[PDB]
């Protein structure tokens, strides 16, 4: 009785541990079921070896009466306590609920006993409705910089396909009455709003917003939703493509330019007195309504800041109270002691 | 021929105080694999379904497919004799016009027998078990009878809202209103005391209270009582005996 | 013992939040006991909307971001026994945004969460109360429910 | 124009420019900006001197001048 999970491009399954496989029963109360095996001086050293790629991974599925059909999700029975050795397991094996497959294996590798000794993993469960199988693989990890190097080898998203993709949703906007005078487009990734590197898609996503592949295969790590950071809709690792469009402004922009203003043709532009003497700091004051933008020596208590504030207001002092990260600030403290930077926020309340 | 030994004489009267204040006839199927009964009430609605395996028995036997159409209210007069401590053991022929309730006691080492005629009751209402149900919670049977009887008091119709991880019970009557709000819950340190919920879409029914107040009567039975609801289906109130269930088919209000 | 990717956006998060963040917010990541900074839990301070009885009030919360961020979304968390129908007795909240289950987005800011805790203040949700306090008084004593979230907005201020 | 009028639509990263006439009702106005972020219209709120717009209304109910500024958030619900 064995169970087919499905694949995942961050590790492929290579051996079963046939002694590190343990049966979950159904039960209204407290259950627990050991298992214990022991390794062969080559497999602990392909695992305990520095660098190693290979790791022992804790899998788990939900027994089906109808049969397995493949491509089984990974599914722990909750509450439970997962344990190595007497080590309590700390690993997300949970995922999301509502979305089957989000769930990872649990890492078994920093727990192993050397290769003399017996190694012993414990689950223990409470109010189980349905009978779980866990198995004990060892596999092979693959980064996200070389699936990287696979998304890169796929065929492009074209300049083409979004000249066509903006043409056909200019006069759809006639139709319903819109005009579409421009548009601005971030060129920050929306997973780790950075300047993106490698901006992709699916080539199924109906939006013109792209995201990095890279951090994208980052997240997947994190947690195997496999959909659209902007639109939802499920993504295979073999259908994101680099957007030509998107990678060629950002190789014609500069490095700080994060939006850019574009027209339904494909022409685009990019979109832009903060000079100071590196012993200042550019800082911004402001009141709800209005705000001023200070320049003052990091070194130069904030009082007179505060006093060419309330004047510009036509306030007194004594009235006005400044708050910087939530804490009032004194008047004999200077950027220095609340480690301000440059660009920072300043508010000014009243009494 | 069958012989039927319930073990606790008390377990086969709080089966039979579980549905005879809502159904007065009940076909009593009994067979090699057990014992099944199922009955409905005048309202068609309610349909009562009832299942004991040879595992809940001290001792069991039942040679031939044997029938047994009783008298509930009829049937708990003979039962209320018994005592708690006695040991109930049924006994009918092969072709079978009565039925023989033999009342043994452990203790005392007394022997006290009854005898019922037994009906022809015609009809018959297949338990249609759904597929699948929207939710499934399941609680102690003792706090979800409390609940029942709370809202009973202040509305002929309870709704159960499940939402956002939440069971909320909604009880609007004319006088006033009222509710309750449980949040589920497994403790692994008692698990018997806690409140599963198995949510796959959030559902949003309505039952009458008169309905409910007459499945609570079932608490006595097992600790905890299960509830899957359906949005096409009617409602799945069950409480799990030692082999078998005692489990009721409510359609919610439209 | 931090990934990559939660590292790179939670101090992408706080570069953002430092230069833009609505007026009479605040958002600053706790410290240690060394006293360097946790970027995995926050304190922050959301203010009342002005005109509602919520104004002149700044609440507290805790935002605490999880190893999986931003594949996972941060837990938010009142002080225990804050008083909202949908805040749960120990101070915990769960906005459809904040749901892994639900409106989760990677890309959702800090500014958005703290703007969606803030509309949540004025605008319970009576399909489901997390606590009792607050939820017998929104749906039986509306005059009671008020005095208590003007008094709340002065505890708070 | 004095027929039409010039609105902009943002959520904070990407903004679009549009242009209607005054007595066209926002309904179209909305469901272009989600169409085209990948969302659906009933997922987000459109908010005008910060109170929320129906699908009904146009900007001539609101008073709406030129270039003024559609805020798009995201749809919430507390419990
Ligand atoms: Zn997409």
């Amino acid at each position: 009785p064995t169970i087919h999970f499905k694949e995942s491009p961050f590790y492929k399954i290579q051996r079963l541990i046939p002694e590190l496989v343990m049966n979950v029963e159904v039960t209204g109360g407290r259950g627990m079921c050991s298992a214990k095996f022991k390794l062969s001086k080559a497999d602990y050293n392909l695992l305990s070896n520095p660098n190693s790629k290979h790791r022992l991974y804790l899998f788990s599925g939900m027994i089906n009466p109808l049969g397995s059909r493949g491509n089984e999700p990974i599914q722990f029975p909750f509450p439970n306590e997962l344990r190595c050795n007497n080590v309590q397991i700390k690993d997300n094996i949970r995922g999301f609920k509502s979305k089957p497959g989000t769930a990872k294996p649990a890492d078994l590798t920093p727990h192993l006993k050397p290769y003399t000794q017996q190694n012993n993993v414990e689950l223990i469960y409470a109010f189980t409705t349905k009978e779980y199988k866990l198995f004990g693989y060892i596999v092979e990890m693959i980064t996200p910089e070389q699936l990287l190097e696979k998304v890169l080898q796929h065929p492009k998203i074209i300049k083409q396909a979004t000249l066509l993709y903006l043409k056909k949703t200019l006069r759809e906007d006639e139709e319903m009455g819109l005009t579409t005078t421009s548009t601005i487009m971030s060129l920050q990734d929306p997973i780790s709003y950075t300047r993106m590197k490698y901006p992709s898609k699916s080539i199924n996503c109906k939006h013109l917003q792209c995201f990095d592949a890279l951090w994208f295969l980052h997240s997947q790590l994190q947690i195997p939703t496999w959909q659209c950071p902007v639109c939802q809709i499920d993504i295979a690792l073999e259908n994101l493509a680099i957007s030509e469009f998107v990678d060629d402004i950002l190789q014609n922009c500069q490095k700080n330019v994060e939006q850019v203003e574009l027209t339904s043709d494909g022409k685009w532009t990019a979109i832009l007195d903060k000079l100071r003497p590196e012993t200042h700091i550019n800082l911004k004051v402001s009141d709800g309504s209005s705000e001023i933008f200070f320049k003052i020596k990091k070194t130069t208590p904030l009082r007179r800041l505060m006093e060419a504030f309330a004047k510009r207001q036509g306030k007194e002092m004594d009235s006005l109270r400044f708050l910087y990260d939530g804490i009032r600030i004194q008047a004999d403290q200077t950027p220095e002691d609340l480690d301000m930077e440059d660009n920072d926020i300043i508010e000014a309340h009243r009494e | 021929m069958l012989e039927a030994k319930f073990e606790e004489a008390s377990l086969f009267k709080r089966i039979i105080d579980g549905f005879k204040d809502c159904v007065q006839l009940v076909n009593f199927q009994c067979k090699e694999d057990g014992i099944i009964a199922q009955a409905v009430d005048d309202s068609r609605v309610l349909l009562v379904s009832l299942e004991i395996g040879v595992e809940a028995f001290q001792e069991y036997r039942c040679d031939h497919p044997v029938t047994l159409g009783m008298d509930l209210t009829s049937l708990s007069d003979i039962l209320r004799e018994g005592n708690n401590t006695d040991t109930l053991t049924l006994i009918a022929d092969n072709t079978p016009d009565s039925i023989i309730l033999l009342f043994e006691d452990t203790k005392k080492d007394d022997i006290a027998e009854y005898s019922l005629k037994l009906m022809d009751i015609d009809a018959d209402f297949l338990g249609i078990e759904e597929l699948q149900y929207d939710s499934t919670l399941s609680l102690p049977s003792s706090e979800f009878s409390k609940i029942v009887r709370d809202l009973s008091q202040l509305s002929d119709s309870i709704n159960i809202m499940i939402t956002c991880e939440t069971i909320k019970f909604v009880a609007d009557g004319d006088i006033g209103s009222g509710s309750v709000i449980i949040k589920p819950f497994v403790d692994m340190e008692h698990p018997e005391t806690s409140i599963k919920l198995e949510m796959d879409q959030p559902v949003d029914l309505t039952f009458g209270a008169k309905y409910l107040l007459d499945i609570i009567k079932g608490s006595s039975l097992s600790d905890r009582v299960g509830i899957r609801l359906s949005s096409e289906a009617p409602a799945l109130f069950q409480f799990d005996l030692k082999s078998g269930f005692l489990q009721f088919f409510l359609a919610p209000k439209f | 013992h931090m990934s990559s990717l939660s590292l790179q956006r939670l101090q992408e998060e706080r570069k953002k939040w430092r230069k833009d963040h609505p007026f009479g917010f605040y958002a600053k990541p706790v410290k240690k006991a060394d006293g360097s900074m946790d970027l995995q839990k926050w304190e922050a301070g959301i203010p009342g909307k002005e005109g509602t009885n919520w104004a002149g009030g700044v609440y507290p919360i805790t935002v605490e971001y999880p190893n999986e961020y931003p594949s996972k979304p941060p837990k938010v968390k009142f002080p225990a026994g804050f008083y909202h129908p949908n805040v749960y007795p120990s101070g915990t909240i769960c906005l459809s945004i904040l749901n892994e289950d639900q409106d989760w987005r990677p890309a959702i800011t800090l500014k958005q969460i703290v703007l969606g805790v803030q509309d949540l203040l004025d605008s319970p949700n009576p399909n489901s109360p997390k606590q009792e306090p607050a939820w017998r008084s929104f749906s039986r004593n509306k005059a009671e429910y008020d005095k208590k979230v003007l008094l709340q907005a002065r505890q708070y201020s | 124009p004095e027929t039409h009028i010039n609105l902009k639509v943002s959520d904070g990263s990407s903004e679009i420019f549009f242009k209607i006439k005054k007595t066209t009702p926002l309904r179209r106005l909305m469901e272009a900006f989600a169409k085209r972020q990948g969302k659906e219209m009933d997922s987000l709120r459109f908010l005008y001197d910060g109170i929320r717009i129906q699908a009904d209304q146009t900007p001539e109910d609101l008073d709406m001048e030129d270039n003024d500024i559609i805020e798009a958030h995201r749809e919430q619900i507390g419990g």
